[PDB]
């Protein structure tokens, strides 16, 4: 996680416009409409079927408000990510049986979802930083899988 | 395989690109080549500093050759084969590297199509460049 | 796509293969779990021990699954259509691990078949692992 | 390089018996052969029409040689291989231009030519410890890609 110190200004300058709990609700939820196939994992969320029900299904909401209080508080802590996220990972491997290269997909995802929500701004720089960041995460919580 | 409404989708979104595809196309190189430094190697004779007339060039070249597969939705394999075949027998670009392009591609769309860029569009969009990025690597071997 | 000669590669190599088809799968997974341990996600109700009777008969499945292709090779979207299926709707296993699982086949086979293992028939096995794991993912969404 | 001791006394050993000159041009002739796109570095080479010019072609045996000689001296430095291959990393950015996913490619190769030569000896616990070597290799030669 080599991130340059005007990198790391850009990606804290635009996280703290951000709406945590409306930004997670919609990337967990593209996720799931995008890559049908990472809905192995919520079957206890109920109706899936269509993006409507994906989009506004309360749960998958209040599961991606979840996921990115924890992704935002990981940004208080980018030079120790491994750290900050090795308890998740644990649980996300040994628990929940999650496959890691769903944090990639949904890193891909959250990016595409900061790009529409703040169009122009979004610059290819700054996408660059938030790329590596998302991988960095990504990473840490992969970290802790045996 | 496009389901009708992907095809629906992509029509939809991709008219409303209209006359800005050449720009939007440059964008996803620019986007890129920042993201994913080692896409580069494979333009080593080219200026890449920011608004090359290079990159501006190559991005409505990608942009053209995308509209004209939206053309030819139902027919793609054979809309795309010059193309395919250039890939494979003599840019011999990594398939990995298709993937990356895709989602330069999908970020530059949402940066500049806010209203159309709907989880439903987006999901269509995806399952689009991955079905153009397959055909574009079909012959490799 | 699959030419001539790679039939004729896979078929010859998979015919030595014969009555230890299973053994060899079985191997395959279990090389697969201690190289990728990630892999081991998608079978948390097994016991992945060494020699474990759950890996032995997964094996022999995934065995018979493979020659099942190999009889049917030019018509393996048809011959798989049920385990493609299964793969889409229920199991659900990300696409970057067939590259895994294949990979390890191909050792499994260079360990097992010196001879018959070629760099031409190197060549076709992997080719043929790639098309039979494009059709187990063609219908994903 | 998070290696075990016992995996990288598995790495050694093994190691220690390895004719460099045959496993070099097996493994680079096999990676232009399983991976046709990869010969777009080796025009200069002559005729790789065919498998059999591809394994008998004497410039890439040689270069197989050298390719697996600097792979070998990278072994005697697991616990730097950042450093140890920095130089070349460089070089194949700046130089030759060389898409890093090829490393990966020849990595899995090798590994497919040590299983081919050793047979029972490379066993699933020995494969393991060279999956690790491998990625370890190819994540050090693409580290000062820019
Ligand atoms: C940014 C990456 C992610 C972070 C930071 C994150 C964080 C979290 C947190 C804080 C929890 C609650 C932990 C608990 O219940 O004790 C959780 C649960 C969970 N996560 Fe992750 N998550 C991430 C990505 C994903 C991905 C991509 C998936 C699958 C596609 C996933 C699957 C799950 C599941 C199935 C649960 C349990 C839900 C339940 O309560 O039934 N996570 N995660
Ligand atoms: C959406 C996927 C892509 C499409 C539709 C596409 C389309 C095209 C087109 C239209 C050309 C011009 C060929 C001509 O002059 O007739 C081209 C050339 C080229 N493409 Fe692809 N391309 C794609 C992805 C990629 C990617 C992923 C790479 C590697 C990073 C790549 C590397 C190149 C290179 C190096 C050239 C030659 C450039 C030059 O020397 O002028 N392309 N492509
Ligand atoms: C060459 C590629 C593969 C083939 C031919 C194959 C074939 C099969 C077969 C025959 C079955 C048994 C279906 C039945 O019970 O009738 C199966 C199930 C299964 N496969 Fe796949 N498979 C492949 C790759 C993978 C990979 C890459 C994964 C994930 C790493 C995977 C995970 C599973 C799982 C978890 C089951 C269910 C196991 C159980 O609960 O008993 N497979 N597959
Ligand atoms: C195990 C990973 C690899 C190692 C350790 C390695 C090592 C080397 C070394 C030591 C040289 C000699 C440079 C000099 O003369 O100063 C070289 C040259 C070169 N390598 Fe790599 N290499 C690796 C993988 C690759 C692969 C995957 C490719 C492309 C498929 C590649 C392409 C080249 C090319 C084109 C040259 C220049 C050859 C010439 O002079 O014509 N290398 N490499």
């Amino acid at each position: 996680m080599h991130l340059t110190p005007e990198e790391k200004s850009a990606v804290t300058a635009l996280w703290g416009k951000v709406n945590v709990d409306e930004v997670g609700g919609e990337a967990l939820g593209r996720l799931l409409v995008v890559y049908p196939a990472t809905q192995r994992f919520f079957e206890s969320f109920g109706d899936l079927s269509t993006p409507d029900a994906v989009m506004g299904n309360p749960k998958v909401k209040a599961h991606g408000k979840k996921v990115l209080g924890a992704f935002s508080d990981g940004l208080a802590h980018l030079d120790n990510l491994k750290g900050t996220f090795a308890t998740l990972s644990e649980l996300h491997c040994d628990k929940l049986h999650v496959d890691p290269e769903n944090f990639r997909l949904l890193g891909n995802v959250l990016v595409c979802v900061l790009a529409h929500h703040f169009g122009k701004e979004f610059t290819p720089p700054v996408q660059a930083a938030y790329q590596k960041v998302v991988a960095g995460v990504a990473n840490a919580l992969a970290h802790k899988y045996h | 395989v496009l389901s009708p409404a992907d095809k629906t989708n992509v029509k939809a979104a991709w008219g409303k690109v209209g006359a800005h595809a050449g720009e939007y196309g440059a964008e996803a190189l620019e986007r890129m080549f920042l993201s994913f430094p080692t896409t580069k190697t494979y333009f080593p004779h080219f200026d890449l500093s920011h608004g090359s007339a290079q990159v501006k060039g190559h991005g409505k070249k990608v942009a053209d050759a995308l509209t004209n597969a939206v053309a030819h939705v139902d027919d793609m394999p054979n809309a795309l084969s010059a193309l395919s075949d250039l890939h494979a027998h003599k840019l011999r670009v990594d398939p990995v590297n298709f993937k990356l392009l895709s989602h330069c591609l999908l970020v530059t769309l949402a940066a500049h199509l806010p209203a159309e860029f709907t989880p439903a569009v987006h999901a269509s969009l995806d399952k689009f460049l991955a079905s153009v990025s397959t055909v574009l690597t079909s012959k490799y071997r």
